[PDB]
């Protein structure tokens, strides 16, 4: 049972709930990693 | 490049003994536990290797289906439990590409069955800073060593 059941505290829960309603815009670093993945 | 990213292939042999990412726990996991756990369906192992018949592993990641719940509603997700990059390839942007490859797998699976997000395990502070630079949302208290990236953000990355 290695991180297959995330039992979130109320604050950690809201962070996720909020990440789903307001999804982060992919940053410049992540976009670079995705450009590398394209060429493979 | 010579390097490729693939799911471990069940009937193949990999060069693993030489691997060193600078953390004994990850090295050990690769050279003694990764193959048995993948084959027993405990986790899904993905390998960054040289694309030669000798197949020299230079990095890996693990994936497992999971679900987040709270205390006193459930969300079905995927967890990246382990990520490692061999010393030789460090400072070359390979670790992030592995997380991006991870994100493309999780996205694909959401499109097929319905998965809402990607969770990650950050055991030390150096990793915590890594996933945060990739836009992972840091969780608090009991969930300190976990960060989350929604499927919708993953979708944006390969769609935008
Ligand atoms: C903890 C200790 O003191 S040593 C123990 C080591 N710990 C671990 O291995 C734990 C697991 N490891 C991790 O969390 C991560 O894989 C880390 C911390 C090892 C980072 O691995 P890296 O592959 O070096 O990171 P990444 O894939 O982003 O690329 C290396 C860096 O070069 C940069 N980079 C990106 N693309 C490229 C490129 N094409 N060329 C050159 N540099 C690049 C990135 O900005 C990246 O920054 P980072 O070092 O802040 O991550
Ligand atoms: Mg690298």
């Amino acid at each position: 049972e290695q991180h297959r059941r995330v039992i979130l505290n109320e604050e950690s829960w809201t962070r996720v709930m909020d990440a789903l309603s307001n999804p982060p815009s992919p940053g410049e670093k992540l976009k670079r990693a995705a450009k590398r993945l394209q060429g493979m | 490049d010579d390097l490729t990213i693939e799911i471990l292939t069940d009937d193949a042999d990999y060069d693993l003994q030489r691997f060193d990412c600078g953390e004994e726990a990850l090295n050990l996991f690769l050279t003694t536990h990764l193959v048995r756990q993948h084959r027993n369906k405990i986790l899904r192992a993905y390998i960054l290797c040289r694309n030669t018949p000798e197949r020299q592993v230079l990095g890996y990641y693990t994936l497992c289906g999971s679900c987040f719940e709270r205390a006193a509603k459930n969300i079905p997700s995927v967890t990246l439990g382990r990520l490692a990059i061999d010393r030789s390839l460090q400072g070359q942007g390979w670790g992030a590409t592995l997380v991006a490859h991870a994100m493309n797998v999780v996205w694909s699976a959401s499109l097929a069955v319905g998965i809402h997000g990607l969770f990650v395990e950050a055991l030390n502070e150096k990793a915590h800073t890594f996933f945060k630079s990739l836009g992972f949302i840091p969780l608090v208290g009991e969930n300190e060593n976990a960060l989350f990236f929604p499927t919708k953000s993953i979708e944006l990355l390969f769609t935008q």
